[PDB]
């Protein structure tokens, strides 16, 4: 139990780890999303023209 | 005589017409005639609508 313990112990020490990573990953994501709605609010202007869609 | 100076008038009223322009969009030759679209809010449907008929 003791030895059991010590090697489960790095066991969830390690699973902390990969679910660190991966948030630390969806957060770049979540302010790029934010950019692509303001660019969308921005393109909704009547004064723009064909060119300035694209 | 008369009618030689009316006439000049009337030709600015057009060339005012297809001149007036914002950087590069004509406003007044009827490209605004159904109003166009501006959003200003920060949701679909919160719209406003500017509508400039030919002149």
């Amino acid at each position: 139990q003791v030895r059991g313990l010590e090697v489960g112990m790095r066991n969830a020490n390690d699973a902390i780890s990969i679910a660190q990573i991966a948030e630390g990953a969806m957060q770049e994501q979540t302010n790029m999303l934010q950019r692509m709605r303001d660019l969308t609010i921005q393109s909704e202007n009547g004064a723009n023209s064909t060119a300035d869609l694209v | 005589s008369i009618k030689a100076e009316m006439d000049q008038l009337a030709t600015e009223i057009d060339s005012i017409g297809n001149s007036t322009a914002f950087g590069n969009t004509k406003l007044l030759t009827g490209t605004f005639s159904a109003g166009k679209v501006f959003q200003v809010g920060h949701q679909e449907g919160e719209d406003i609508k500017v509508t400039v008929k030919a002149s």
